[PDB]
C-alpha cells in the first residue's frame, strides 16, 4: 500500500529526518495506521468537511494505511467518500474501518475516539485554526475554508512529527493551536475577523500552478461568494512525483496540463477563470497591457518571482516553501515596504554550478573537469564514472551505462536514482517540501488575495512564516526592510514612475 | 528573451543610454567605434582599429536591452551587413553582460550584485571592446 | 509685326522676322544666338521683342 | 594731359569701336577740346549743379582737355569748382577757359554759347532727363537728381558718339531726349510723377560698390531730405584702373576700401550708413537674420547675383552694364514674375574655361596643358610664357615676370589688366567686358531711382526690366518683358523657396 | 569655404528631407556596404565597405556637404573614417595628382561644377533632375567600389 510516488515522499523526508535510511523509512511507514476519526458535528458543516477533505488529501500522500473512523451512523456517508478520496490519490492504499491498530489519530468534531494512540483534535471557527492534544475543538459554522484547512496541515504535520519523533530534534508535537489566519496571532474572542461572501477579486493573476497553488486553489474553491476574473498561468503538466505534494492531483490527473486542472478546480465558483498554458513572460507578452491589479505568485525560484515584480503589478502576494519554513510576503511597490525583488537581493557571491555539481558527485576538486565536461559536452570517461561511483558509495555497475555519455546526462539521471542506490544517504540538492507545507502556504496565499481584495487592513509586516517541523511559533510575523543597497529596482526612479503612471500616488 | 519588465522602464533606460552616447560619438569614432543603428531594444555598432591599415571592420555587435536594467544587456557579435550572428571562426566573459550571468559557470556572480554600478551600461560595454580587441 | 530691337522698333518661319529685324536695325553685328525673341509677356498686328540677355558687368 | 588710367578707358572704347587702334585712339582724344558751358540758370538750382557735376565727372575720365565755359559772371564760382573736380580726377588734365577751340560742347542752362562745334543742350525737370541738339532745355527746380544725372549720361554718350562716329554703326547723335526716369516713357505734361524728396528707404542693402554703385551713390547723396538705413557691402579696394568708370573716385581714392568710399560719399546725407567691408556671403553669415526688405544689386557675375536671390530678399533691383546695353531688372520672388535667377538661367552647354583661355592666348590647341595649369594652379613654365607672347604678337620680355606665377595670375594680370592689349596696339582684345563710364553711371542712377520709387510705394514697372543702349540713339521703347523661367529648374519654381519667402514676408 | 547664403530654412528642409528619404532604405544600403554614420545639417557622413570582400575593409568615407542646397549642388569630400580629414587619392583604396584630394567628376557635384574644365556644364542645367540628391551620390559610390 505505499504509493507509486513514494520515492518522492522519501526524498522529502530525507531532508528533514536525521540519520535517514530509505529502507528503514519505507518500513516505518508500513508499520503505521494513521486514523481519521469524525462525528456528526464534523460532517454536518462546511468547515468540518473541509478539514476532513484536506486531511485525507495530505495523509494519503505519505501513509500506506489509513483508518477512516466514523464515530456515529451519520458520519458513515462521509466515510465512504473519504475512502474514495484516499483511493483516488493512491489506489493501493490500505483502508481500516477500526482503530484497534492506530498508531496516531486525527479527530474532527466533538466526539472522542477513545484510542490508545496519540490523538490530535483539529477544527476551526471562521478564520481560526484549532488543534488540541487533550480535547475536541469542534468545527465552526462559517463558510470560510482558511482556518479549517490550516488545521488539517497542522494535523498532518503533528502526525509526521509524532511518527518520526525519534529522528527529529526540537520537534515536539503541538499541545494547543488557536491561530487566526486573518491576523496570524492567537485567536481572540473579540478580535475575530470579518466573514462575508462579498469578495470580488477584480482581475487577479495566479502565476505558478504547482503544489503551493494547489493549496490556494483548494481554498478558493471553498470560498463562498467569490466573484471576479482570475487568470491561472503555468506551462507545465502534472508529473507522477507531484502527487507527493499537489493536493488536487490524484492518479487521474497524471500528465495533464496544470492550467486545465486549475480551471476545473474552480468550476464551482462564480469566478470567470482564464487559464493560460504559458510561462509568465509569454502571458505578459500576449496581454500587451502591464496593468496587473493583483498578482499571486506561487513559483519556485528567485528569478521567476523577481521577473513578476519587473512587470510592476499594483500588489503582489508571494508564497514559498523553503527548507526551514513556509511563508507569504506582501508587496506594493511604492509604499515604503520591501518589494519582491528585495526578498531575494543577493548579499554575496556563491558557488558556481560546475562546483556544486562536483560536490554532488563526490568529486569536490574535479570542479575543473566538471566545468570542462559541461562546456565541452563530451562523454564521461570510464575512469571518471568509476571515481564518481566510488565517491558516491554505490556499485559502479548502475553507473556503467553512462560511460561515454555527457556529464549533463550522468547528472540528469543518476543524480536526479543514486539516492536509492545509497539507501538515502546521498541527498539531492533541490528542496522537496512536504505536502502539508505546500498546502498551508497555498492556504495563506488564498487568504491574502481574498483579504486584500476584500479591502481588510493589510498585514503589519511584509511576510508571515511558519515552520511545520517544529511547534508552532508564538510570533509568525516577519519584518523585512526595504533593501538599502540602492541596487533594488524599488530604488529606481524609472520603476517608480512606471508604477505611479499605472496606479497613481 | 521576452520583454517582461514594464517597457516604459526599459525604453526610458535605453533612450537615456543613447542620449548619453551622442555627446561622445566623435570621441568614439576616434577609437573606431561607430553607432550604426539604434531602436529599442537594440543598438547596432561596428568597430574598426584606427591604426590598422587598411581600415578593417574587426567586429560588429548587437546590444540588446530587453528587460533592462533588471536583466543586464545581451551582447551578440553579428555580421556588419546581414546582422546575422557569427561563429568564433570570424560572448564576453564579463559581469554586466547577460551571456555571462546566464552561464551556469558564473551563477555565483549574480547581476543584482552589480546593478547600478556602471557595469552593464552601454559605455562600459563599448569601452571594454575598444580596449581589449585593439 | 513690331519687333523692338534693343529698344528700337522695326516693322516687318520666325528667324525670317529676326533676320529682317536685325537688318532693319543694323544690329547684325552680334550673332543671332545672343538674341532672344520674346512676346509682350517675355516668353522665349502684334509687338514682339528682339532683345539681348541680362547683364553681368556692374563693378 | 591724358589720364594715368587712360589705357583702361581705351580698353573700354576698344569693345565698341570698329577698326580700333590704341595709338590712333589716344591721338584722337588728344585732338579734342570737350566743352562744358553753363549759365546762371544752371548753377542756381540743384538740378543744374548735379548735371554739371556728373558731366565733368564723366568727361574728365576720358578726354585730356576740357573747356569750362561760364557764360555769365554768376556761373564763375561754379566754374572754378568744376575745374578743381576735373583735376582731382586727372591732375594732368587740361582746362580751357575759351570756347574757340571746342570740338564738341555740352550746355546746361538757358544760354547758347554759340560755338562752331556740335553742341548738345542738356538739362532736366524732376524725373525728366532732357537733351536737345538745337535749343537749351533748362534745369528744373526739383530736389531729385535722377533726371539731372541721366541728362549728363546722355550728354557724355553723345560727345563720345560724335567724336568717334566714324568707328560706329547706327550710332547717330540724339536730336531730342525727353525721358522720365519715373515711368521710362517720354515725359508727359500731366504725369510729372511725385517729386517730394523727403522719403525713407527702409532698411536697404546695396550689394557691390563698384562702377554702377558709384552712380547710385552719386544720386543718393543728392536727394536732400532722404532718410533710410543703407547697408553697403563690398570687400575690395579702389584701384587706379577703376577711375576709368567710378564716378566718385578720384586720384585721392586710389587704395581706399570701396565700403569706406561709399560711407564718406554719404556722410552729409541723413542716411544711416552701415559699411560692410566684406563679401555678400560673409555679410549674410554674420548678420544671421535673413530678412532683407530691399536689396539693390550692382555685381559683376551671374553667380554673385543669383547667390543674392538665394537669400530671398523681399524685393530686388538688379543693375547691369553689358556690351551694347545697360539696365535694371526688378524681382519679387512670389509675384508671378521672373526672379533674378530667371535672368541668368543657362540656355545650354558652353565651352569650358580651359578652351576659352586657350583661345584668347592664341593657342587653341594647348587646351590640355591649360586645363592642368588651371587645376593645379601651378606656375607657368618659361616655355609656356614664351609660346603665348609669340602666338599673341607681343614681346616676351614684359611677360617674363609672370613666369612661375599661377596661370590665373598671369592671365588676369597680363591679359585682363590689359598688358598684352597695350603691347599689341589694341589688336588683342580683352575678353573681360569693360563698360564706358557713362553706362556705369546711368545704370546706377536707375538703380537708385528704382530703390527710391519702390520704397515710396509706387506701382512697379509693367515689365521686369528696363534697358538703354547709350551707343545708339535712345530707343523709343525701353521696357523689356521677361517671362518666369518655365523649365522647372529655377528656384522660383521651388516650393521650399516659396515657403521660406512667405514665412518671412 | 562655401558659406550658407541661401535662406537656411530652404537648405535645411531639403537636407532633412534627403535624410528622411534615406532612412527607410538604410538596411538595403547596408547590404551594399553603405553606412550612414552621422547626419547634421549641412553634413552627412558615410562609411563604405565591400560586402563582397573578405576581410571587411573600409574603402571609402565621404563627407557630403549640402550648404546652399539645391541652388548649389553638394560637395563630396573623401575623408579618413576616424579623423574626418580630407585624403589624397594615394590613400583612397568617376574619381579624379595622387597627393590631391579626389572628387566625383560628375554633374550634380560641386567639385565638378566648380572645376574650370567643366564651367561649360552649369549646375542649373541639371537642378531638379535627380543628379545631386543624396541617393544619386550614394548610388555612384556603391557602384564604383563593386
Ligand atoms: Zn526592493
Ligand atoms: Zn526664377
Amino acid at each position: 500500500a505505499l504509493a507509486n510516488f513514494i520515492d518522492r515522499a522519501a526524498t522529502a523526508a530525507s531532508q528533514v529526518l536525521t540519520d535517514f535510511h530509505l529502507g528503514d523509512f519505507k518500513a516505518a511507514l508500513e508499520k503505521q495506521v494513521v486514523a481519521v476519526a469524525f462525528d456528526d458535528q464534523a460532517i454536518s458543516c462546511a468547515e468540518g468537511q473541509a478539514t476532513l477533505d484536506l486531511a485525507v488529501r495530505l495523509l494519503a500522500r505519505l501513509y500506506p494505511v489509513l483508518a477512516i473512523l466514523p464515530l456515529d451512523s451519520a458520519a458513515s456517508s462521509q466515510a465512504q467518500a473519504l475512502e474514495r478520496l484516499a483511493k483516488s490519490i493512491n489506489r493501493k492504499i490500505g483502508i481500516r474501518r477500526s482503530g484497534k491498530s492506530a498508531t496516531v489519530c486525527l479527530v474532527a468534531g466533538a466526539t472522542r475516539p477513545s484510542l490508545r494512540c496519540p490523538t490530535f483534535f483539529i477544527g476551526s471557527d471562521g478564520w481560526a485554526a484549532k488543534l488540541s492534544r487533550t480535547d475536541p475543538v469542534g468545527s465552526g459554522s462559517s463558510l470560510l475554508p482558511y482556518g479549517a484547512g490550516a488545521a488539517s496541515c497542522f494535523g498532518a504535520a503533528n502526525v509526521f512529527r509524532t511518527i518520526f519523533a525519534a529522528q527529529l530534534t526540537g520537534a515536539e508535537s503541538d499541545e494547543n493551536i488557536d491561530l487566526s489566519l486573518y491576523s496570524y496571532n492567537k485567536s481572540r474572542a473579540g478580535d475575530a475577523g470579518p466573514i462575508d461572501p462579498a469578495v470580488d477579486l477584480g482581475e487577479t493573476h495566479l502565476v505558478g500552478l504547482g503544489a503551493i497553488a494547489h493549496g490556494a486553489l483548494w481554498a478558493l474553491a471553498r470560498q463562498s461568494g467569490l466573484s471576479g476574473r482570475l487568470h491561472v498561468v503555468d506551462h507545465e503538466a502534472v508529473e507522477l512525483s507531484n502527487l507527493q505534494r499537489y493536493v488536487l492531483a490524484g492518479q487521474a490527473e497524471i500528465g495533464m496540463s496544470k492550467a486545465v486542472l486549475a480551471t476545473t478546480a474552480l468550476r464551482s465558483t462564480a469566478l470567470e477563470v482564464e487559464a493560460h498554458p504559458l510561462k509568465w513572460a509569454e502571458h505578459v507578452a500576449r496581454r500587451g497591457d502591464w496593468i496587473f491589479d493583483r498578482v499571486g505568485v506561487a513559483l519556485d525560484t528567485a528569478a521567476d518571482r523577481v521577473a513578476v515584480q519587473g512587470a510592476l503589478p499594483r500588489w503582489i502576494a508571494n508564497a514559498w516553501t523553503q527548507e526551514h519554513d513556509l511563508g507569504i510576503s506582501r508587496h506594493g511597490f511604492d509604499d515604503g515596504q520591501a518589494c519582491l525583488c528585495c526578498m531575494y537581493m543577493p548579499s554575496g557571491k556563491s558557488k558556481d554550478e560546475h562546483q556544486l555539481v562536483a560536490e554532488e558527485l563526490g568529486i569536490p576538486e574535479a570542479h575543473e573537469q566538471v566545468k570542462a565536461l559541461l562546456q565541452t559536452n563530451a562523454g564521461v570517461p570510464n575512469d571518471f564514472v568509476v571515481r564518481v561511483a566510488t565517491a558516491m558509495g554505490v556499485p559502479f555497475e548502475p553507473l556503467a551505462p553512462f560511460v561515454g555519455q555527457p556529464l549533463r546526462s550522468f547528472y540528469q539521471q543518476a543524480i536526479c536514482l543514486v539516492f536509492q542506490l545509497s539507501d538515502g544517504s546521498r541527498l539531492v540538492r533541490t528542496v522537496v517540501p512536504m505536502a502539508f507545507q505546500s498546502a498551508l502556504a497555498g492556504i495563506m496565499l488564498a487568504a491574502e488575495l481574498v483579504k486584500h481584495s476584500a479591502g481588510f487592513p493589510m498585514s503589519p509586516t511584509t511576510s508571515t512564516r511558519v515552520n511545520l517541523l517544529r511547534p508552532l511559533g508564538s510570533h509568525l510575523h516577519d519584518p523585512k526592510a526595504k533593501d538599502s543597497s540602492g541596487r533594488c529596482i524599488c530604488s529606481d526612479e524609472d520603476f517608480i514612475s512606471a508604477y505611479r503612471r499605472k496606479y497613481g500616488n | 528573451e521576452l520583454q517582461t519588465v514594464d517597457p516604459e522602464v526599459s525604453r526610458a533606460k535605453f533612450d537615456r543610454e543613447i542620449s548619453r552616447f551622442r555627446p561622445y560619438a566623435d570621441a568614439y569614432r576616434m577609437q573606431g567605434c561607430f553607432l550604426i543603428e539604434e531602436s529599442f531594444p537594440s543598438a547596432f555598432f561596428i568597430f574598426a582599429s584606427p591604426k590598422v591599415k587598411p581600415r578593417v571592420i574587426g567586429a560588429a555587435i548587437e546590444i540588446d536591452f530587453t528587460n533592462y536594467d533588471l536583466r543586464p544587456p545581451s551582447v551578440v557579435f553579428v555580421d556588419p551587413f546581414t546582422r546575422q550572428p557569427i561563429a568564433r571562426k570570424d560572448f564576453l566573459c564579463m559581469a554586466g553582460v547577460r551571456e555571462y550571468h546566464d552561464n551556469p559557470a558564473h551563477s555565483g556572480d549574480p547581476w543584482l550584485l552589480h546593478r547600478g554600478s556602471g557595469e552593464g551600461c552601454l559605455a562600459f560595454i563599448l569601452d571594454k571592446i575598444i580596449k581589449y580587441g585593439t | 509685326i513690331i519687333v523692338v530691337v534693343n529698344g528700337q522698333p522695326t516693322q516687318v518661319p520666325l528667324h525670317v522676322v529676326r533676320t529682317k529685324a536685325l537688318e532693319n536695325t543694323q544690329n547684325v553685328a552680334q550673332p543671332p544666338d545672343n538674341w532672344e525673341f520674346k512676346d509682350e509677356a517675355g516668353n522665349l498686328t502684334v509687338t514682339l521683342f528682339l532683345s539681348l540677355k541680362a547683364g553681368v558687368a556692374g563693378a
